[PDB]
RNA sequence: GGAUUUUUGGAGCAGGGAGGCAUCGACCUGGUAUUGCAGUACCUCCAGGAACGGUGC
């Protein structure tokens, strides 16, 4: 019916899980058929997702930039925070 | 579609494969599929002539010439 | 798919790449086909193990590319 | 220029024994005669041989089909 | 002549002979080394060879730079952080230069993978013992000025100087 | 012979006594009651062989295309 | 006959699934699409070797999917009705 | 022999494996101008030479005056004007 | 297709969901699934009820699952037997 | 209203085990050979040395 699953977190911070088991942590503004995936201010995360792990949050971040990844790649998605509004 | 590999035609190149499998040869010619014929082709050093590599378990191709 | 009109807008930029493999390749995107098989030159490659080393024509498959890192260039397909 | 395709069909012909490398096994390899084969790349071999290349061991097989899916490369031998 | 941002942005890019990717800054009339940062760190060597350059310093962090071809300048000086901000410095050819005393070489001991120096025709290199003592104070060198770092030489430049 | 091609090859062996090997190294043995368009196969009287060994006696059987490597008549 | 149009009508529901990398999923379907793509709420997520975490909303590609268990209630004669 | 782009240089010590006498050979010869790229093999036929090719020709001079004898690696290496053109540089030309 | 589905190997399918019958399914996860095919489709995705899944781990487990979906692509071998007997 | 460039899928499934063994590659010492105009898997050889590096079980 809808469409919107995808269309909804456009715009939005968006963590999503590799294959291979990395974090890419980005904004996500752009997707298609096979969930090739358009990812802007993107991060990866490697050690962890943090929830708040007193030690230190982030081990491994690696400062990525626009990142498309292709779908074949992906496992999945969850949202991570809000538009950043500019 | 076909892969733009006319620029590459006859030209000396090295083959990386799956299975971290290293050729090297001559482009004879290819499909749609990036299947290709490749001559004079050698196994990274043993001699094994021409011979069809599937696009499939290709992942990449390095040219050893200027296009 | 809108994000591959988005990599044909980087053909003619520098961009890095990683292979199913985890080599990554960074230098000046030729030419992007419609599945992502992919045209470079002067190469710089980054092994698994941490070396370099330096290549000056690359062709690589789309289906066996991970993912591409583009220009912020491009940044600024806002509409969809 | 050469198709791939072509090439196949000139062993076909040619009734050269191949030797075809496995997509994702290094150890062992196939070979055989190409008999026929099809759109998919399935090739029926004839008196055909596994080959372990660590081993040095060769499996007799005789008449087989092997599904495309596993054809990484394919080499003539002049054996 | 400074060596600016936009400099660097106009500069002649590209894979050099040896394979690696080279930025070319021949020739500017460049006094002081400044303004890195715009490279990005995606340079395996930079050329810096005919300018007037007087001090080998100030550099940003830059972690793929492996070779520095600064020939023909007038380096008498070698900056002391050089490991902190190019920790794989692994070529350093510094022919026709104003070096003077053996102690201006010191801080290139700090260079850890730096394997290929060149010092030729600088002022420094007549100086009794020139070669023993960059041995012994550079040992993670293995070749000088184009000739093999050998172990008698080593151990030579162990007596002397032990 | 004369062009023999997979489809017939594989037609030809219906009836038949075949091995297959699977990619993963797994090989049964069995008569082939039938094939598909997408080299889907049907055993008999299946027998498991792993590392070349009668393992198990099975029965009836089917097994998904994709897991073939190759088939053998036998 | 085309069995993701079933898993289509499972918006709702609460399962269990296993992926293909094997984690746990459990949460209540939000979606599931033609490319067998499942969206949920209030999921408990657990990959392997770990504990939970508890996502607001969890998307998964299709293919990743091993198996669905489905609710014990769940009347699938109903279901199976086109 | 005309002045050349490309300088032939022999009696180089053959020992030196073949990357890191290209690239000593490199760090060498940028003293004098650009070298856009050199050619040296040690099949039995070109071993313990090399073909060493600048962008400027006053390069090539310069560089074939100064270090004519230089003990490069244990021995003098003797440098000449090369036959022939460079591929490199006929496709630079035209 | 129907043809298809009732003469060819999926017929191992179609005859079990007709009569109700157990089968045994080799997986690509190691694991086997025992249990009755309430429906399938060209992929092998099915729809299974009493489901009694075996693996290992040596030590062997097992655990019962009334109600579940199997996506077709980890199938690797379909059994039909004796079982239901 | 599903037949090669997008929306009725070619993808899928498969990695832990242990606290020596196999294979390849530079490599480090001595000595020794080559003096020729090149675009390169690698590049003399003889003897010694590896508390070296990668991969698999």
């Amino acid at each position: 019916g809808k469409s919107s699953k995808m269309l909804q977190h456009i715009d939005y911070r968006m963590r999503c899980i590799l294959q291979d088991g990395r974090i890419f942590i980005g904004t996500f503004k752009a997707f298609d058929k096979h969930m090739n995936l358009i990812l802007c201010d993107c991060d990866e995360f490697r050690k962890i997702k943090p929830k708040n792990s007193k030690q230190a949050e982030r081990e491994e971040k690696r400062v990525l930039g626009l990142v498309l990844l292709r779908g074949e790649n992906l496992v999945s998605m969850t949202v991570e925070g809000p538009p950043p509004k500019d | 579609h076909p892969p733009e590999l006319k620029k590459f035609m006859d030209k000396k190149l090295s083959l990386k494969l799956n299975g971290g499998r290293h050729v090297q040869g001559i482009l004879r010619g290819f499909d749609p599929f990036m299947n290709l014929v490749i001559d004079e082709c050698v196994e990274m050093q043993n001699n094994i002539g021409m011979v069809v590599i599937r696009g499939n378990s290709i992942i990449m191709l390095e040219a050893l010439e200027r296009v | 798919g809108v994000p591959i009109k988005v990599l044909h807008e980087a053909e003619g930029h520098i961009v890095t790449c990683e292979t199913n493999t985890g080599e990554v390749y960074r230098g000046k995107l030729i030419e992007a086909e419609d599945n992502m098989n992919c045209q470079m030159s002067n190469i710089t490659v980054t092994y698994r193990d941490g070396r370099v080393a330096q290549l000056e024509q690359v062709y690589i498959r789309g289906s066996k590319i991970r993912f591409l890192i583009l220009p912020d260039m491009l940044k600024n397909m806002l509409k969809s | 220029m050469v198709q791939p395709i072509n090439l196949i069909f000139r062993y076909l012909q040619n009734r050269s024994r191949i030797q075809v490398w496995l997509y994702e096994q290094v150890n062992m390899r196939i070979e055989g005669c190409i008999i026929g084969f099809d759109e998919y790349m399935n090739l029926v071999l004839d008196d055909a041989e596994e080959i372990h290349s660590k081993t040095k061991s060769r499996k007799q097989l005789g008449r087989i089909m092997l599904k495309g899916d596993n054809i990484t490369l394919l080499q003539s031998v002049s054996n | 002549v400074k060596l600016t941002a936009e400099l660097i942005e106009q500069a002649a890019q590209y894979t050099n002979a040896v394979r690696d990717r080279e930025l070319d800054l021949r020739g500017y009339k460049i006094p002081v080394i400044e303004n890195l940062g715009a490279t990005l760190d995606q340079f395996d060597a930079i050329d810096f060879s005919d300018n007037e350059i007087r001090k080998l310093d100030g550099f940003p962090l830059l972690r793929r730079l492996k070779t520095l071809l600064v020939n023909n300048n007038r380096i008498c000086r070698i900056g002391e952080g050089l490991d902190q901000a190019l920790p794989c410095l692994t070529e350093l050819i510094l022919t026709n230069n104003s070096l003077v005393e053996l102690g201006d070489l010191d801080p290139l001991a700090s260079l850890k993978s730096l394997t290929y120096l060149s010092i030729l025709r600088n002022p420094v290199t007549n100086k009794k013992h020139y070669r023993l003592y960059v041995i012994y104070k550079v040992p993670q060198v293995r070749v000088l000025d184009f000739q093999k770092v050998k172990l008698k030489e080593r151990q030579e430049a162990e007596k002397m100087f032990k | 012979s004369l062009p023999l091609n997979p489809k017939p090859f594989l037609n030809g062996l219906t009836g038949k006594p075949v091995m297959v090997k699977l990619k993963w190294g797994m090989e049964y043995k069995g008569y082939l009651v039938s094939v598909d368009g997408y080299m889907n196969m049907q055993l008999a009287n299946t027998e498991e062989y792993i590392d070349g060994a009668l393992s198990g006696h099975l029965g009836e059987v089917l097994i998904r295309c994709n897991n073939v490597l190759y088939i053998r008549g036998v | 006959m085309k069995l993701v149009r079933f898993l289509m009508k499972l918006s709702h529901e609460t399962v269990t699934i296993e992926l293909k990398n094997g984690t746990q999923v459990h949460g209540t379907i939000t979606g599931v699409d033609v490319s067998m793509n499942t969206h949920l709420k209030a999921v408990k997520m657990t990959l392997k070797n770990r504990e939970p975490v508890q996502l607001e909303t969890l998307s998964i590609r299709g293919n990743n999917i091993r198996y669905f268990i489905l609710p014990d209630s769940l009347p699938l004669d109903t279901l199976l009705v086109d | 022999i005309r002045p050349n782009h490309t300088i032939y240089i022999n009696n180089m010590n053959d020992k030196i494996k073949k990357e890191e006498l290209k690239r000593s050979l490199y760090a060498l010869f940028s003293q004098f101008g650009h070298v856009v790229d050199i050619v040296a093999l040690k099949t039995m036929k070109m071993r313990g030479q090399a073909f060493v090719i600048f962008k400027e020709l006053g390069s090539s001079t310069n560089a074939l005056r100064q270090l004519q004898g230089f003990p490069f690696y244990g021995k003098p290496m003797r440098i000449q004007y090369a036959k022939t053109d460079s591929d490199i540089i006929s496709k630079m030309r035209g | 297709e129907e043809e298809e589905f009732n003469t060819g190997p999926l017929s191992v399918l179609t005859q079990s969901v007709k009569n109700n019958t157990q089968v045994l399914i080799n997986c690509r996860n190691n694991k086997k699934l025992l249990g009755r095919v309430k429906a399938f489709d060209r992929h092998c995705n099915m729809v299974l009820e009493n489901v009694k899944e075996m693996w290992t781990e040596p030590v062997n487990k097992d655990r019962y699952i009334s109600k579940m979906f199997l996506r077709g692509d980890s199938v690797i071998v379909v059994l039909r037997n004796p079982l239901i007997a």
